[PDB]
């Protein structure tokens, strides 16, 4: 029982810590987007209608 | 006897020949790698990155946009004395009643 | 060993990944047959940009 | 949907071209990757669904079912490694091929845009399911279970085939997008009364509806563990999914045709939940719990309200992970004592301390402890039915009391008390078994943090 | 093994459709279904009449 | 407000730290009972700061920090109500829980699972603070049902004993029959007021509130062990003595009374319910007191004593004195 | 139905007018599925005679695939021809019986009356 | 292994079967 | 600042001034000073550092605007292409109208908390605005069913209009 819980803890933290750290750096050094009016004659791309950096990357790359 | 049939084999304890067995396979090398794939792809990839992927969905089903849009309409309609919400969804200027 | 018994019993680890790439490609080819209303709908029709030639692929 | 169909098909060459001792490792690893890519279907919009091509489309209803379906294949492979260890290699690889075929048919079933295409795939899931039950089940009764599971589904599905073909001849199409706009009201006549029965009986038998459920305690009990998991987690939800779609083209006749089935389900809730209080077989008690949980889904779908539909979708996903978990927990005991009787092995909490924790969590989800998605779905269905008729709260309330009694009775009867003296082969829980439970309960609880992705189109 | 078999698999072959079993299965099986049907049809028929007449309070009822 | 809000949430967050540390194993064993006891102590001093700010100038606030779910026109957000019946109960519960945890270090010293015992006592305390601070019914339902589950796991602590499991399941049985009323109230408010938030329920102030209040009274009947659903509380003495002192004497069986107190803005305008609650409490305070006159088990005498005092709490709610019923909970 | 078609050209696999239609592309998805059936036939041939399923008789397997693709190609030319003839007859009949297929007067949903059935 | 000869059967009619049932259930025929 | 005050009004904040009438020190006064020094100041330093980095990499996101398209009343029967665009428009409006009801409910809930024991009289305007938006929402979106559509909403509207026209005649009958 203890071996399983150690393995379960290790593998959740194997990517849990890098992801937790990565999200922290992005929020500080990249930050969110500011709500702005659409410039005249400018057509935003479909991934420019979202705030968070990670959400804009999911939409730009996958959707 | 009524036939020539093998005896009911006794169940095999996987811990007898391998007290470090993870339960996946009799071969220790195969047993360890089956445990590694399940834990890495199961917990490190799908549950950790999948949960992170879902948490940052691009406005699932446009409910943040809906709140943002309603704020404009409430601001606009109230600033002009218009009703906050009309009781007719379609303008009755282009509806022809039966008789 | 080297490129033997590690390419004869691990080459199968490209079938499913390759199936995803092939499946992804066919979906892109499927959208190419459904472009009868690209930049022609009442809600998203607009003038093309100077360099843009198609609104979406 | 070719980005998911093709990789699933490639799981077959992988199994057959893999090393003899790597069939489980290879298939498990790549089925978890296909599960990973299934999250891309979450690209849903608040007005329009994903319409990939002329054949396949995904909306907020099919997407959670697709993700659940593709997530269960790795779990089924883990759960089957033990009891298939002393099996011929070719027959081990044929068992996996049936599981892959079942996923291939299920993913095409939930995304089919044309109803007749849905029918064929909806019907094709019987063959691999029938083969798993009758070939790799343990007891004699697997043969009779297969016949019941087969002829109950075809006795209702064949009239559905006639009704669907009739609809195309009169409406001109069976594309589900077209029907949304060309649908017409159903005039009240004897002819339409039977078009309603033909369009709904197949899905109710598969739900199952109380009275037509006799196939479920046989099939779900006599099947191997992998069969039971898919049977209770994804294949009961073909009926619920079908009714959600087909009910679009049955208005307004559904508002009075629904009474005999709302009554069977509401009263069937209490009967099936009560049967569990006196079940001697542990695996059979879990089987009857599904009948009682799918009773709420039938009622929610038939009363046709946004809250009932949101509850129905959450219930189907929540029940999928909980019933599947319970079968695996029950099979964990069976693989040690080789008997399904609930009272045979007792006090197992003193011998398997960590497996008793999974029993607790699986029991708390089953009895709908808030804020688990089991309670969210069940609550949303109680709220909607109260508006339908305030008296229904009585029947819904009584079932909640019975549900807690047989959920904790199962926990107390098998885990607490004194251990059986003559059972001395209770070996410590394997890492495979523990990881199998963690792969059920962790997603079930993480969904509480973001419930909206399982609330369906009406969200 | 005799107790579980006696409770599950030995029930049907030792059943005879006689007066005792037919009446018990009729009033316990069909009886509740008919009873609840009229409790709900009456309740919904009464409610629908009030809603059409406009004399049922639904002032803030916008969740169904 | 900057300090009132921050210190009102630190109390709740402080209590969850020992639970979290015991998950990722970021702590050392054999100090856990002492670790958990020290968490309650610091949770008590921090909780006194917001209480003083209330005593000073009667400051109250509602914190809706997390938006969880939006079902069309029903927005569910994690909301905490820091008001009269949250700034006075939390300090009292933490002070009493402080003593019971210290007493448990001695009473349960020889128990091999003393670490699990202090995890369950702490989990119960969290679910009770969720119940007491809940600003909407759904969140109130989380702590309402959570306290029942932790009661079930603590009544049957000595799970090898058959009579312990029977008492544990009996508590669930009577509290489920009470939950039928809780679900009935939630259904009525949603259909008739389109909300589960107490604020909107009070603002609209329904006039025909016989149905929702009868559901709440039924919910209070079970969890507070009033007549008809009383037997479980005396039989909850199967668990270890610390459980009886904490849960089934002072800080769990008062939840039913606390639920009716939170809805005094409705029950003060409904004299039909006041008649029912007054009579329900009056029979309870008499019947259970009469039972204690001849019981020889010391724990059951004090168990029936709690039911009698709980009955006197509901008699107070029946005479339209919600604030005297609350003050009797604390004392 | 179309047995007595005026220009039937009886007992001809592909009448001459069928050469006015696009031939199936050699990358046709239907033609690839037919080729796949030939591959399965080759494998089953080895399996029933207890030969190495994937390796034995590559020459035999190639002829299985070739034979299916060859016959499939012509069975798809006639499939497309017969559906081409159906549409040709269907439209010519409509064009010569205009009074049987009159365009109905389409109205807008603001005009047509549809009864409302409340769901409560 | 367990055979059909030692599983519950139909109601016993003749006194020969009553004794067999009692011997099958490990009861004395007077107690069966 | 962060949110518009026209859509989420907050009345002016009247705070009574301190007027001690005792010699004992006020514990809240000293705890407030400790909180500011130990809690509020280190927190601000972290935020200002974070806020400084955002300015160095400032970028923008926009609010999607949908141009109006012909509604279902202007689509021909069984015309999928025109009905499609009308339907997707009616769904977006349905969602927006759902959030409009949410906003007015937040006003009602916030007013009741803010006014304390005098909310009965001091939140009469918020209550009235909630009783009118709810009426309008119920008229155009209630009883439609799980399979709601623009067609069903249009049919519901035309049934209400016939009932109102049939009421005008019976009103002007004397
Ligand atoms: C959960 C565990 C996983 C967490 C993952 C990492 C997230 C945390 C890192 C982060 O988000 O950036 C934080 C933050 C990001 O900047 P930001 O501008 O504030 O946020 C950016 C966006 O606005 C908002 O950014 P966001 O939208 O990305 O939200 C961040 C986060 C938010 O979620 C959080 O982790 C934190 C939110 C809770 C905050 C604590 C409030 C708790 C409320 C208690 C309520 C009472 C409960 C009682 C019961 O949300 C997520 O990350 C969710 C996705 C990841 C999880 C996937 C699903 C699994 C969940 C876990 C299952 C178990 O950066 C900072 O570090 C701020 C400083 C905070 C420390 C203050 C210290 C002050 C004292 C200084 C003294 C020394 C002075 C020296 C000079
Ligand atoms: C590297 C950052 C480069 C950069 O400055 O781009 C800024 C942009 C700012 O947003 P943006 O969308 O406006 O970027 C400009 C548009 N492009 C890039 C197309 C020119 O954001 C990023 O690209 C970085 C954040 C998203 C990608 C990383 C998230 C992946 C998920 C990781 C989970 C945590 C583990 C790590
Ligand atoms: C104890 C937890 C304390 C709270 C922790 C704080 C963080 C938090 O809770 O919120 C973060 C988030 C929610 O927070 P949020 O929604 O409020 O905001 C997140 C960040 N922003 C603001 C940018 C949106 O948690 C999640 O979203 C978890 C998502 C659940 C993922 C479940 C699926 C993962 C597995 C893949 C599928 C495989 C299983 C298949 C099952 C069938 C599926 C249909
Ligand atoms: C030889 C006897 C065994 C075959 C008969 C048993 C099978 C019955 C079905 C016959 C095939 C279907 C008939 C249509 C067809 O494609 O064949 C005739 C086809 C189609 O020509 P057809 O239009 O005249 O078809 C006549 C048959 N019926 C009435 C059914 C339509 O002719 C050929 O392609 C062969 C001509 C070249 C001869 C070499
Ligand atoms: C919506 C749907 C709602 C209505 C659903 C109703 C339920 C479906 C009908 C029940 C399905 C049949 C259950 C299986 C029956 C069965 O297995 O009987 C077994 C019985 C035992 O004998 P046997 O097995 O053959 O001997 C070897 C023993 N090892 O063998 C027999 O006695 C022979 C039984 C043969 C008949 C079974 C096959 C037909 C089942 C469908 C009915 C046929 C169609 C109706 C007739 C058309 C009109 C003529
Ligand atoms: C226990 C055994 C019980 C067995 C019950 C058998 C019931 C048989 C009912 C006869 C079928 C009724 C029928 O003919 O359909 C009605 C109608 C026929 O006339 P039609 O020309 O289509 O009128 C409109 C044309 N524009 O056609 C229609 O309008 C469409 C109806 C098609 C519906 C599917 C086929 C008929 C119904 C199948 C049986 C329904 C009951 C399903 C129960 C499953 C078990
Ligand atoms: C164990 C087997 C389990 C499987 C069972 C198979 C499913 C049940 C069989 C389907 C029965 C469907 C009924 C078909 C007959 C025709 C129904 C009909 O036309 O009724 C119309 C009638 C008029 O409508 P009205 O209620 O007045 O209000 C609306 C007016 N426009 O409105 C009505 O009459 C109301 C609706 C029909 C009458 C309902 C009466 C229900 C009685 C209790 C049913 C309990 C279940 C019985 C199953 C026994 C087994
Ligand atoms: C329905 C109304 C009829 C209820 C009365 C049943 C008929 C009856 O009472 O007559 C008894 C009849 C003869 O029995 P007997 O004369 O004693 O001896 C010969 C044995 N065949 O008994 C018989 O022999 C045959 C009786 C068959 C009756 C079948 C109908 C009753 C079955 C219960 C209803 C079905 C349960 C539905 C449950 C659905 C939801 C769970
Ligand atoms: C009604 C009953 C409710 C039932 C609840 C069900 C059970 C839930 C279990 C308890 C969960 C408690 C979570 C409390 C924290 C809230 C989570 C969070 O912070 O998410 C990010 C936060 C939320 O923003 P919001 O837009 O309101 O979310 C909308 C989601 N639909 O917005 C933010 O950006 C804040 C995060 C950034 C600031 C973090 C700074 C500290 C980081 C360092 C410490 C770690
Ligand atoms: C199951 C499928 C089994 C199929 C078995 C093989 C049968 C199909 C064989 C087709 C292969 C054709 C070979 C090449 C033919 C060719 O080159 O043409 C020459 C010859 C005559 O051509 P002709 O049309 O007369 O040209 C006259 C021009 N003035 O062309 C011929 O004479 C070819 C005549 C072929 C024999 C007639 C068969 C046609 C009907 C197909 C039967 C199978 C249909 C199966 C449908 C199942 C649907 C799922
Ligand atoms: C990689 C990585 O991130 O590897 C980390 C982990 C292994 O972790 P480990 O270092 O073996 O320790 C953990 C194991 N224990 C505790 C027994 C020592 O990968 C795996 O096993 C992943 C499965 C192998 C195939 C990966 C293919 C990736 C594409
Ligand atoms: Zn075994």
């Amino acid at each position: 029982d203890k071996r399983f819980l150690k393995l379960l803890r290790f593998y959740i933290l194997l990517t849990g810590i890098p992801v937790a750290i990565g999200i922290t750096l992005i929020n500080v050094f990249i930050g969110e987007a500011e709500l702005a009016e659409i410039p005249e004659g400018y057509v935003p791309e479909h991934w420019e209608y979202f705030k968070h950096p990670i959400s804009r990357w999911i939409a730009r790359t996958f959707f | 006897l009524r036939w020539q049939e093998d005896p009911e084999p006794e169940d095999e304890n996987l811990y007898e020949k391998n007290p470090d067995s993870h339960g996946y396979d009799k071969d220790p090398a195969v047993d360890i790698w089956n445990m590694r794939v399940v834990f890495f792809f199961g917990f490190s990839i799908v549950l950790v990155l999948g949960s992170t992927f879902v948490a940052y969905l691009p406005d699932y089903r446009m409910q943040e946009w809906a709140r943002r849009e309603a704020e404009r309409l409430v601001k606009y309609r109230e600033a002009h004395g218009l009703p906050i919400m009309e009781s007719n969804c379609f303008d009755p200027s282009k509806i022809q009643l039966p008789e | 060993m080297n490129l033997l018994q590690v390419v004869r019993d691990h080459w199968v680890h490209v079938l499913v990944p390759m199936g995803f790439v092939f499946g992804y490609y066919l979906d892109r080819k499927n959208d190419e047959k459904l472009t009868a209303f690209r930049n022609k709908s009442l809600l998203y029709k607009r003038e093309l940009k100077p360099n843009e030639e198609v609104t979406w692929k | 949907m070719l980005k998911y169909i093709i990789p699933t098909i490639m799981l077959m060459p992988l199994t057959w071209l893999s090393k003899n001792n790597m069939i489980w490792v290879n298939s498990t690893a790549h089925s978890l990757l296909i599960s990973f890519t299934s999250l891309l279907l979450m690209n849903q919009f608040g007005d329009n669904s994903l319409n990939f091509s002329l054949l396949f489309f995904s909306d907020s209803l099919s997407t959670p079912l697709l993700i659940l379906t593709m997530w269960l294949l790795p779990l089924m492979l883990m759960a089957s490694q033990h009891h298939l260890s002393k099996e011929n290699l070719t027959r081990k690889k044929l068992f996996i091929t049936m599981l892959i075929s079942l996923q291939l048919f299920l993913i095409m079933t939930f995304t089919a845009m044309e109803l007749i295409l849905f029918y064929i795939l909806f019907e094709a899931t019987l063959v691999p399911t029938l083969i798993i039950i009758t070939r790799w089940g343990n007891q004699t009764e697997r043969l009779n279970a297969g016949l019941y599971f087969l002829f109950y589904t075809l006795a209702g599905s064949l009239p559905l085939l006639v009704a669907l073909i009739y609809i195309q001849n009169t409406v001109g199409s069976l594309n589900f997008l077209m029907l949304q706009y060309w649908v017409q009201p159903v005039h009240n006549s004897w002819s339409n009364v039977f078009m309603w029965l033909a369009c709904m009986m197949a899905f109710m038998v598969k739900m199952p509806l109380y009275g037509l459920h006799l196939w479920l305690p046989k099939a779900h009990v006599e099947a191997p563990i992998a069969g039971s998991m898919v049977l209770a987690a994804v294949l009961l939800k073909l009926g619920g999914y079908g009714m959600l779609r087909i009910t679009l083209i049955l208005n307004p006749m559904t508002d009075f045709m629904a009474y005999p089935f709302i009554m069977l389900s509401l009263w069937g809730m209490i009967m099936t939940s009560s049967i569990c209080l006196r079940q001697t077989d542990l695996k059979s008690l879990i089987a009857y719990s599904s009948v009682s949980h799918m009773a709420l889904v039938i009622v929610a779908i038939l009363i046709q309200t946004p809250w009932s539909y949101m509850g129905a979708t959450a219930l189907m996903i929540a029940h999928g992970l909980t019933s599947s978990m319970l079968f695996c927990l029950a099979n964990s005991n069976y693989e040690r004592i080789h008997s399904r009787t609930m009272i045979l092995a007792r006090g197992l909490q003193t011998l398997l301390p960590l497996m008793a924790t999974w029993w607790l969590l699986a029991s708390l989800t089953n009895l709908a402890l808030p804020p688990t998605i089991n309670l969210i779905g069940e609550l949303f269905v109680v709220m909607s039915t109260f508006s339908w008729s305030n008296i229904t709260i009585i029947l819904m309330g009584v079932n909640m009391v019975i549900t807690a009694l047989y959920s904790l009775y199962m926990l107390i009867m098998t885990q607490r008390g004194k251990y059986t003296y003559h059972i001395n082969n209770i070996s410590p829980s394997f890492t495979r078994e523990n990881a199998l439970m963690s792969l059920h309960i962790l997603p079930l609880l993480l969904l509480t943090l973001n419930p909206k992705i399982i609330l369906g189109p009406l969200y | 093994v005799r107790w579980t078999y006696a409770r599950s698999a030995n029930i049907y072959p030792n059943f005879r459709p006689n007066t005792k079993t037919s009446l018990l299965g009729a009033l316990f099986g069909i009886g509740p279904l008919v009873f609840w049907y009229y409790v709900f049809k009456t309740d919904r028929d009464r409610k629908e009449k009030l809603i059409q007449e406009g004399k049922l309070d639904r002032t803030f009822n916008i969740s169904y | 407000m900057n300090m009132f809000s921050s210190l009102s949430l630190v109390t709740l967050l402080l209590l969850t730290m020992p639970i979290m540390m015991m998950s990722f194993n970021t702590y050392k064993p054999s100090n856990y009972p002492l670790y958990v006891k020290t968490a309650i102590s610091y949770a008590f001093i921090t909780s006194m700061i917001p209480t003083m700010m209330f005593i000073h100038s009667g400051q109250e606030l509602i914190i809706s920090n997390w938006h969880w779910l939006t079902i069309q026109t029903l927005k569910l957000s994690l909301s905490f109500k820091m008001d009269y019946f949250s700034m006075m109960f939390i300090p009292v519960a933490l002070f009493v829980t402080w003593s019971i945890m210290e007493f448990s270090m001695w009473y349960m010293y020889s128990d091999p699972n003393i670490n699990k015992f202090f995890k369950y006592l702490l989990l119960f305390l969290i679910t009770m603070l969720i119940l007491v601070t809940a600003n909407n019914l759904f969140q109130l339902f989380i702590g309402w049902e959570g306290v029942g589950i932790m009661s079930f796991l603590l009544i049957g602590w000595w799970y090898g004993r058959a009579d312990a499991n029977t008492a544990a399941l009996q508590a669930i049985l009577y509290n489920r029959i009470g939950d039928i009323g809780f679900i009935l109230a939630m259904a009525w408010f949603l259909t008739n007021l389109n909300t589960w938030d107490l604020q909107q329920i009070f603002m609209l102030n329904p006039s025909d509130s016989n149905m929702p209040l009868i559901g709440l009274a039924l919910a209070a009947t079970g969890k507070s062990a009033q007549f008809g659903l009383h037997p479980w509380l005396p039989s909850a003495m199967e668990g270890p003595t610390p459980v009886s002192a904490l849960l089934h004497s002072s800080t769990m069986v008062v939840a039913g009374i606390f639920l009716l107190i939170r809805f005094y803005p409705l029950t003060e305008n409904n004299k039909y319910i006041q008649s029912i609650t007054l009579c329900l409490g009056a029979i309870t305070t008499l019947f259970t007191a009469m039972c204690a006159l001849t019981q020889n088990d010391i724990k059951k005498i004090i168990a029936f004593s709690t039911s009698s005092q709980l009955g006197l709490m509901m008699v107070t709610i029946g005479i339209n004195q919600p604030y005297l019923a609350f003050l009797h909970i604390c004392t | 139905m179309m047995t007595g078609r005026q220009g039937r050209a009886t007992f001809q696999f592909l009448p001459d007018e069928a050469r006015s239609l696009p031939p199936p592309k050699l990358t046709d998805p239907r033609l690839a599925f037919v080729g796949f059936l030939g591959y399965c036939s080759g494998l089953i041939d080895n399996a029933i005679r207890r030969r190495p399923v994937l390796l034995a008789g590559l020459h035999r397997q190639l002829l299985y695939i070739t034979s299916f693709v060859f016959v499939g190609y012509y069975l798809l030319k006639r499939q497309d021809y017969m559906y081409a003839v159906r549409d040709h007859d269907m439209f010519s009949y409509i064009k010569s019986h205009p009074e049987d297929f009159p365009e109905k007067d389409k109205k807008t949903y603001g005009e047509v009356f549809e009864e409302f059935h409340p769901v409560r | 292994h367990i055979t059909k000869d030692m599983l519950p059967g139909p109601y016993p009619k003749t006194p020969e079967e009553r004794a067999a049932a009692a011997k099958k259930y490990n009861m004395r025929v007077e107690d069966y | 600042d962060s949110w518009d005050k026209d859509v989420y009004p907050e009345p002016p904040r009247r705070t009574p001034a301190p007027s001690p009438q005792t010699s004992l020190p006020n514990p809240i006064t000293y705890l407030t000073k400790a909180f500011d020094l130990l809690v509020d100041r280190p927190v601000t330093l972290v935020r200002e550092f974070i806020e400084r980095q955002h300015a160095k990499n400032k970028y923008y996101y926009y609010h999607r605007e949908f141009r109006r398209v012909p509604d279902i009343t202007e689509c021909q029967e069984k015309d999928v292409l025109c009905m499609f665009e009308a339907e997707m428009q009616w769904r977006r409006d349905y969602k927006v109208d759902q959030e409009i009801v949410n906003i007015i409910q937040e006003r009602l809930k916030a007013c009741q908390q803010r006014e304390g024991e005098s909310h009965r009289q001091n939140c009469a305007k918020e209550l009235e605005q909630f009783t009118q938006v709810v009426k309008a929402y119920q008229d155009r979106y209630h009883d439609l069913g799980a399979h709601y559509s623009a067609r069903k909403c249009l049919a519901k509207q035309k049934q209400r209009m016939l009932a109102e026209r049939k009421a005008a005649k019976e009103a002007a009958a004397a």
